Parts: C-alpha cells; structure tokens; sequence
C-alpha cells in the first residue's frame, strides 16, 4: 500500500505514473550522498559547511563512573545527508506498513512481500537494497568554525578538542524522560525548516528533545527579598546644610528629637541577624574625619549612624554624625526604649 | 599574505550588565527608593487585523481573549530610576583567537599605526555622547518631564547632565565631563589602562502613576503565546543587549548619509532593524575595507578607519570563508 | 608554601548553561578552565603561582527564562544579530539551541608555589577583571582572602562527585541507573565532568591553532550532589581536579 | 511605492492609567477620602438555566454552588471618587516600526496636511467632551443624582463640569472649558508641544451603602471559575483598557449613520458589541481607505480623514504579508 503514499508525498499535476518516475528517479541518485553517523556535526550550528560525524561503534565498560553515549540505550543509528535538497532516504525508509513495523528492518531481512511489491512497481529494487543495507560510515575529516574547540592541559603540555553532540544519545535521553517523572525542560528553540537543514534524521523527527533539569536547591533561588536584603537605607537629613553642625557635631539641644524622629520612622520591621548586617568598616569612619577637616576624633565626641545598622541601615558618609557623649547614651537608650 | 585566516575571533570591549528599574519621588530621589514589580493582565479585545474577505465575513463579530504583561508607576512615586554600569577592556587585548601569524602581527600593526594616529578618542567621545543624551531609553524617554544622568567611575562623581537638552542626530565635543570620560575611556581603549568601571543611573520624571516599559522577553511555548516581560531579581529590567545596541549607534560615515541624517548602529553590512534596508551592501562594507587595508595595503579614509575600529570594538567571528 | 585562596560572592551573569543533554549547572570543565585560564595570565605575568584543585560554593541562581503555571521551565534566548556564512545579509537569523543562567559563587582555589602571601590576593584581585566564566561576566565580587581553616569558609552548598550512587543501581545500561539512582535520592544532579576520545590525535585542516594536538571529542556526564559548608567532612573532600588517560580528559575529585 | 511594507505599527498616542476607587461624603467632598475593597461571597443558584428536557426532570432541584466577589459602599459615605490620568503625545511622534522610508515619507506628507487643514481641533474637542460627560462611568453611571468632573492641568484647576447635563449622543462644542482644554490637546496632537499630563478626578452620588462596578478579570478555563474583580495597589479599580474604550467613542462618520445616530469606539472594521452589526465591512474599513489614500494618492472627503487620524491616534499594528 506504499503506492498511496508515495502518490501522497507528490505533489505535482503530472498522471499518477509520472508522479512514482519524479519519485523513484531521486531516490537511487540521492543514496550515496546519505551517510551513517552517530555524532553528526551541525546540530550546535547547521552553518557548518560539509557533513562531519564520527559513528562511534566501540561499546564495553558498564561500570564505570560516567555516563556517554554507545553504552546506554543506543538502539538507532543516524542516517544523515549533506542536505535538504536530497533527504529521500530517510523518508523513504521511515515509513510503516500494516504490520507493524519500519521499512528499513523489511530491507534488512528482506521480506519476501515488499519485495514483490517493488518487482511490480520497479525493476531496480536490488540496486536500492544494495546502496542502503551496507551504506558507508564516514570519518570526521577536517574541522571549521562553528564547532566548539577548547584546550585541555594534557601533562605539561596542551590539546586540542573538537566537541561534537550525539544526537542519537539526545533522542533516547527524550524518549526515556518521556516515560518518566524526573523534572526536565522541553527547550523548543527549533523550527522545521532548520531541523530539516541539519540534514539528521533523528533530529528531524525529534525536533524540540527532552532535557535534563540540573539546578542547585529551590531554597538556593533569587528573589525579592533576597534582592532587598542586600540593600540599605540612608537618612534624608543632610547635615552638610542643616543649621546648627558646627563642623558637623551636634552642637544644640533642641535638634536632637528630629534624629530620634529619623531614626525612629525608618528602621521598623527591618531587624536583622549580624550575618544580614552590614559590617561597619573603620574606612569609611576616617574618610568622613579626613573629608571633614579631622585626623582622629575631637575630645568629647563618639560617632554615631542615625539609621542604626542593625535596622537595615548602611556605613557611609551620610549615615554618619558625630556627637557628645550624653547625646549618644539618650539616643541609645531611646533607640533601645522603641526597638529592644 | 593571501587572505584572511581561517579562525579568528575577537570579543566586545565594551561589557553591560543588566538594568534595574526603580521608582521614587524627584525631591528624594538621593535618599530611597522603591521596587518596580511587573503585573501579569488579561484582555479582551476584537478582531481587527487584516483578513481575507471569506473569513471576514463569519468571523468579524468574534471576541479575542488574550494574555499580557505591564508594568506601571504607582500612584505616590513619580520618577524611574535605571542603573547599570559598563565595563572597559583594550581592544588589543581582545583577539581570542587567531589560527595564523603574520595576520595577527598586521593587525596589531595597524591597530598601533591607529592609536599613534589618533587615540581612540573620536569613537570614545561617540560613546560617551550616546550615554549623555540618554538614548537607552528606546520607548520611555518620550514624554518625559525631566532625564537626569550621574557617571561614576570608581568613587569621583561627575556633574550630572541633562539628556533634554541634545540632540539625537548631532554629535557635541565641546563638554569637559565629556572630554574627560572619553579620555579614559579611550585610555583604556589603547592600552594604556588594564581595564575601566563605569556606574550609570538616571532618573527620568515621566509623571504620576504613568507606564513604564521594560524589556520583553523572547519565548517559545505551545499554550501561551502572551507578552512576558523581563523579570530581573524579581524587579524590572532591561536586557544588557538591548542597552549595548543604543550604545554603539554611532555610525555617520555610511554612504548616502546626506538623504538620511541619522546614526545607525554599527553592523558588518550597516544593517538596521528600523530602516529595513542595509546601507553597506558594497564595497563599504567591514569585510572589503579589512581586505584592502591588510590583504592590499592601502591607506584608507580616516572615516573607513573609524568604521572598521568601531567594528573591531564590538567583536564578532571575522574568519575566513569556511570550505568543505 | 602552599595555601588556600578564597574569592568571595562573585557574580556572573548569562553563563553557558546547555550541554547537549544538560541544561543548569554549567560543566566543571568550564570552571576548571577558567582556573587554568587565570593561572595562564599571571605566568605570563610577573608573578609566578599554580593552581591545582578547586572548589565550588553556590550561592544564588537564576535560570534565564520564566516558570510555567504546571511548573516548568521556558528558557529565553537573545535576539540573533547576524551569522557568518550563507545567509549572512537579511535581517532574521536561524535559531538554535540555546540557555543561560545568572548565578553568585564562591571559589576556593588550592594555590601552591613561592610568594603565597596578600600580595597574590592582590594580583589576582588585579587580574581577574579581565576574565570570563563559562562563557558569562563577572560584574562584583564581595574579597578574596587567604584562608587556611575550614570554619572560615561563608556558609553555602559545595558541589561535589557521587558516581557511586550511579554505579549502585539497577539496569544494564548506565542510562538506566542513571535514571534510577535519580529516582531514589532527589538531591543528586547529573552533571558534565569530561570528555571521552572519538578519534586519535593527529592534524586537521582549519582548528584554532594549527600547533597542537588534534582529537574529535564527546561530552562525559556522571552524577553530583550538595552538601553544606558547615557539614562538611574535610577541605580536601571538596576539590576538584584534572585526570588525564588514554582520552579520558576528565575532573574528579581524589 | 506599491504596497504597504512588511512590518508597520502605530504606538499609541493617548495613554491612560489605571483608575483608582475612594469613598467619601458629597458635603466633604474636597476634605476627606477612604479606601474601597473587595469582599468574597458565595453563592447559590438554583438551576435556573436552559437545560434539555432529558436531565431537566432529574437535575432542576438541585442547589448550585459557586463564588465570587462584590464591592458596595459603606454605610456612611454616598459618593464615589474616581482618580485617573491622561498622557498625549505627538502624533508624528508614534511610527514604531516601519520598514521602508517612502512610506514614512508620505505618511509624514499626509499628517502635515492634515495638521495644514484642520490642526487635530475636531478630534480633540470630541475627546474632551467624551471626558466631560463621563462615559467612563459605565455602570456606575446608572441611578446616580449628582456627577461632577474636575480636570486639572499642572497646577491650574480647570472649572468643574455637570456631566448629567450632557447627552450621550450629541457633541457639544460650545463651552469655554472644553474648547480651552481642547486647544492644547491639539497643540500636543500637532507638534507645538512635546507632552501633555491631564488629571481627572470624578466624584458619583449614587446612594448610601449603594453597589459599585469596578472591572472584571478575564479568566481562562485553566485555574478555576468565578467571578473575580480588579484590584488595583489594595482598591478596587477599574482597567486602563476599559476607560480608553469610552473616550474612543467619537465615530459619527460611519455608513448608516443616520439609520441609527449614535458614536461608535473607533475600531479597524467598525465593530461596535452594542448593536451586533459591523459598520465598516467592506471599502469604507481602514485597509482600504488608507491605500486609495497614501498607495494610490487620491483625494478623500475630510469625514474619512477624521477616521483615519481617530486610527492611527489609538494605534495598532498595520503590517502587510507579502
């Protein structure tokens, strides 16, 4: 019943007959331009002039501690053109029968109805059998860009890699996280048109794969409060111009109700333990003495933030006043009266 | 020297982090700020887009329910505020890659005969124009009340500028901010310095409760196909590319420049997304200039010579013509 | 004089984060390249140092992209600007596969050689402003230090190698076990340790530098997992370092 | 030029924020406001819909469980206040995309013309008085004694309106207000200005402890069912969308105008839900009134050059398949 189909697939004006000859003329002219790989190039970047693939066969050593392609699942090969302009093979063994099962095995095993089929509707079956069961597996020649290259320090000295993706090893990974419950991704970053250019069977049927989920705990994630912890506030009361400094050391009684103010409506519900605060630096002290005309603190004066550090507040030169002792034991002891 | 090498490579000197947006008040805007969170909607519109006039006919009376995102000042807050900073690296220190010898010892010798000839300064002064005049704000400039822009290096804090008043078309070098940042910038540039900090902030007065617009991101999925917005630390932000595009929108020199008079950012064909069209599809463009200056040898236009170093600045894979 | 060197809280920002199977964590060929790297750039420096062995603390993350309302993930990709080769002048380009992450770290590098003192700390603190990691920036660090005890290490989660746990699983195929052991215990992550060897060493036409040894490679996954700095059993039992055999470029742990 | 390009969009030139709900007392009106929320409540149907007489027998006396949520006022205040706000913007000003510079060209051509001939006067008047008579409103406009308007600009407080006085069908161009008002909203349409900040604030006498209708959240069939209202910063409010819907309302121009005599929103194909039947179906739409218009260059009558600017005035997105 592949007659249907193959009159399906035409899409031309031409009889029913000439539609099977623009078929079948295509075929046997594009089976030696398809090759057999298992890590065909292209998929990171179909840029890649040629068809570079490596068609590792070697498989042993279940044991080990790593995990690649060969030794695990690995039960259909990559049959892969040049091109998209001749991808008739892969289309052509694709397809299913009412049986059950995939035209390549038929090939394989030849099965005695396919085979009358194709004497009816062809005489150059044997040629197509012959091309297809023992297709050539070619050697990665040569290298370009679009191919990822690092360096490696092997002993003293240096290699060169040539990463290639299995895409085999993609496609089965996809089918297993299918029927399966670990967290993964769908990563949709394709199209049919650049599939089709890569020139990959595999990857021209599996278009957007299965991926694996590998990330750090829930509890390890940015947000908003994680974000606004690293921030601080700094008081709106500029002393550089308020009246009454004196150099910048509180000089007046009646001003220090409008520090406890500030400092009172600014650091509620904003307690934090010593690892969230920020750190007072003796730095930042001595850069506002040497900015202020000052080397070490005047007699009778101890430094002060006005917005506590302990209440989200920050080290700088504008969260910094320098006032008398008994200032500094009532604002205290009226910061500690509010908070604790 | 026959031609180009098959593997060479540079990268950007000129590196952005990603933009966060918060809002304030004008008059305190130096002391706090606010987060700007971004708000998921749904609306329901009609079926206005053009259609073939068969399913016009049933389908004009349809209701069309869609997702979307947007974000929105609050009602008390009346000025954003963006922050980002750049990074500065030489650019003769940037050539990742280069398979060849006597290619590699050209360029370096051409780009020596370039900082000897002129310093880097023209496409620094560029640069730093692009900052002042605040052309990152692509859609919330417009209607804006008052920009405000603060450069910082490492602790010297520059005057500030005021983007209103500068034109997006001309270029202005009598500034002594200006001069001084293109100085180090292009100091950087040469080689003289190992690698430069700059911290940006402005504050733009669009109104009360007024829209603002962060970076939209570009996602695929089968179910959804909404607006989603940029969502940086929980806050909105802007991409680091969309910011890097404003920045290097200093092209001039590129032909029939007298029947546009705008800049354009620059591309290895002068290609815009604006315009639609690409203004170097000739013998202007990087690969035909970089071919007869190293292959040839020939001294170009001094406007040439900005180009390709404006090229070089932003990096890509200059190789050679890849074969089977 | 050997010692240890801690760089504290450092942030990278759109940081390679797709293998071929793999997309979070970047590889920790990446991380270990990124040592060699900055070894590489003080040698040719003044100041002559090694490294071997280092250790990752993670502190924060964010993948780039959104959350689904079922939970997944839906990564986002930059625009493509332009692409070299066929097709190189219209305005749209061909999308591939693609994937980034923000994430905040700490680094714990086993330094050995003369002069391990501040003045190293210092130059590394010079020279690492010119570098990469995993393909991502560097934006702000918080200090390096020189630490020689454990208790001085911030609190975070190391990442380490549990190819036991794989190797502890049913299944003929390590696919399988793979599968299982990821079933079983839901701490444990796959992660990319290496590269096997695809072909033997020889010289090609058109690589990066056309003096070194040429060999087609594959991508190496095993299992990993996380545990607390304050936990933890010993310096030592944290590190990561290279392997060499007959193409088995790979990082373990020993 | 032969076509429209590949990729053309119109952003929008009248921005209008989200409105915010506050409840008061009409004697203090200009003391005092309080927040309004939003309450759950459950309820119970008892099948009252059209069913088939198959399962109707068996499944009439069932009860009906679903929820929703409601907002009335409270018992002391009767007045509804409404804040919100306008941003104009240039109309040349609003070409995002466009991918060919002939077109630009003649567009730019066009909309000189246009400024040459009638400065954006009409449009702005129809605008303020769509404003002025508080469509806004919709259902809270029903059942209400008292509705006043007040517009202010920068500082200078516009006189107040009675909106009740107004029709919802004629278009009064004749007050000092409006006409003041609309003289610098066509300054900002034209280009004299770069910008233009209006505030509205709307006070509603409706009742004590009456019901109010803030908007509706639209709901997929994917989280759950319900009826949800908007809440905008804790209060109810209402959908920056839906108010710019009212003020749109300025088309008179359409075909069959005076089988039916009323304004229409401004729309592609002239769709208006009030009445079911689409006004601009075929060569009077959009589409094909802007290629005789720019492609073929042809004189239109100045009705159909109101509707054209009323389109590119909202915006939207007028690319072309090639």
């Amino acid at each position: 019943m592949l007659r249907n189909k193959i009159l399906a697939a035409i899409s031309q004006k031409i009889p029913e007959e000439q539609k099977i000859n623009k078929y079948i003329e295509g075929l046997f002219q594009s089976i030696d331009k398809n090759h057999l790989a298992t890590h065909v190039a292209k998929f990171t970047e179909t840029n890649s002039p040629g068809n570079i693939g490596a068609y590792d066969i070697l498989s042993s050593d279940m044991n080990c501690g790593y995990l690649d392609t060969a030794n695990a699942g690995w039960k259909e090969p990559d049959i892969v053109t040049n091109d998209a302009k001749y991808k008739r093979p892969q289309g052509f063994v694709a397809m299913e029968m009412s049986d059950g099962r995939t035209v390549m095995e038929h090939l394989q095993e030849d099965s005695a109805e396919l085979r009358h089929e194709m004497e009816e509707l062809t005489d150059k079956y044997d040629e197509i059998r012959d091309g297809i069961l023992n297709m050539p597996s070619m050697q990665p020649y040569r290298t370009n860009q679009f191919i990822k290259q690092v360096f490696f320090p092997v002993g003293g000295s240096y290699h060169l890699l040539s990463i290639l993706p299995s895409t085999v090893l993609n496609y089965e990974v996809s089918d297993r996280l299918y029927r399966s419950k670990i967290p993964k991704i769908r990563l949709r970053l394709l199209s049919s048109n650049a599939a089709s250019t890569t020139g990959s069977r595999l990857v021209s049927k599996n278009k957007w794969p299965l991926v694996f989920q590998a990330l750090p705990p829930k509890f390890l994630e940015k947000n908003l409060a994680k974000a606004l912890d690293k921030e601080y506030l700094l008081p709106d009361i500029n002393i550089d111009e308020l009246e009454g400094v004196d150099n910048g050391c509180l000089i007046d009684e009646a001003l220090l109700p409008l520090i406890i103010d500030e400092g009172k409506r600014k650091g509620e519900g904003n307690y934090r333990p010593r690892h969230l605060r920020d750190e007072r630096k003796e730095e930042t002290v001595q850069a506002f003495l040497d900015k202020y005309g000052y080397c070490n603190i005047p007699v009778g004066y101890e430094v002060h933030h006005i917005v506590p550090l302990s209440q989200g507040g920050a080290d700088s030169i504008k969260n910094m006043i320098m006032l008398s002792i008994e200032h500094h034991e009532r604002v205290t002891e009226a910061h500690a009266s509010y908070f604790k | 020297l026959k031609s180009r090498p098959e593997n060479l490579s540079f990268a950007r000197c000129l590196n952005t982090t990603e933009a966060k947006f918060w809002q304030t008040d004008f008059l305190k805007r130096h002391t706090f700020k606010l987060p700007l969170l971004i708000t998921d909607k749904a609306v329901l519109a009609s079926k206005g887009h053009e259609m073939p006039p068969d399913k016009l006919e049933k389908e004009i009376m349809d209701p069309n329910p869609q997702k979307s995102q947007s974000c929105t000042l609050s009602t008390e807050c009346d000025t954003l505020r963006i922050d980002f900073g750049i990074k500065v690296l030489p650019v003769k220190e940037s050539m990742y890659s280069c398979s060849d010898y006597n290619y590699r010892t050209a360029i370096y010798q051409k780009i020596d005969e370039y900082i000897a000839e002129d310093g880097f300064l023209t496409l620094a002064k560029r640069y730093v124009n692009n900052i002042a005049n605040a052309r990152f704000l692509w859609r919330n400039r417009k209607g804006a009340e008052i920009i405000e822009t603060i450069v910082t290096i490492e602790d010297k804090e520059y005057p500030s500028f005021n983007s209103k008043s500068f034109n997006l078309d001309t270029f202005v070098e009598d500034n002594a901010t200006i001069n001084e940042i293109a100085q180090q910038i292009a100091d950087t540039f040469a080689g003289k310095r190992e690698y430069l900090n700059i911290y940006v902030t402005c504050f733009v007065k669009i109104g009360c409760a007024m829209e603002v617009y962060p970076s939209q991101e570009m996602t695929f999925d089968d179910d959804d196909k909404g607006k989603k917005l940029f969502k940086f630390e929980g806050s909105a932000g802007m991409h680091s590319q969309k910011i890097n595009n404003a920045l290097r929108t200093i092209d001039t020199w590129y032909p029939d420049y007298t029947t546009y008079e705008f800049p354009i950012p620059v591309e290895n064909y002068g290609a815009a997304r604006s315009i639609g069209i690409p203004f170097r599809p000739d013998t202007k463009s990087f690969y035909k200039l970089i071919d007869r200056m190293i292959l040839k040898n020939e001294d170009l236009p001094i406007e040439d010579k900005h180009y390709v170093m404006a090229i070089l600045i932003r990096g890509g894979m200059f190789s050679k013509k890849q074969e089977k | 004089m050997k010692g240890y060197i801690l760089l504290e809280k450092v942030n990278i920002e759109n940081a390679n984060a797709f293998n071929n199977i793999i997309v979070g964590i970047p590889a920790i060929t990446s991380f270990l390249g990124f040592a060699r790297a900055l070894e590489r750039k003080l040698n040719a420096k003044e100041i002559a140092i090694r490294i071997n062995g280092v250790g990752l603390e993670f502190h924060e993350y964010e993948l780039k992209g959104y959350k689904n309302k079922r939970g997944q993930y839906v990564t986002s990709c930059p625009l493509p600007g332009s692409i070299p080769g066929q097709n190189e002048k219209k305005l749209d380009a061909h999308i591939m596969n693609q994937a980034y992450i923000d994430l905040n770290m700490s680094f714990l590098l086993e330094v050995e050689g003369p002069h391990v003192d501040m003045s190293t700390c210092k130059s590394i603190k010079s020279t690492m402003e010119t570098l990469r990691i995993a393909g991502g920036i560097i934006r702000n660090y918080k200090k390096i230090r020189l630490i020689d005890t454990l208790a001085d290490i911030p609190y975070g989660y190391f990442l380490t190698l549990r190819q036991d746990n794989l190797n502890d699983a049913a299944g003929d195929d390590m696919l399988d076990k793979m599968i299982h052991a990821l079933q079983q215990e839901d701490t444990l992550v796959p992660i990319a340790v290496g590269f096997k060897a695809l072909s033997e060493v020889g010289h090609v036409e058109g690589q990066r530098d056309p003096e070194k040894d040429h060999c087609f490679v594959e991508s190496i996954f095993s299992l990993g997992g996380f545990e607390c700095s304050k936990i933890l059993e010993d310096i030592n039992s944290c590190l990561w370092r290279y392997k060499t055999e007959e193409g088995l470029y790979l990082c373990t742990i020993i």
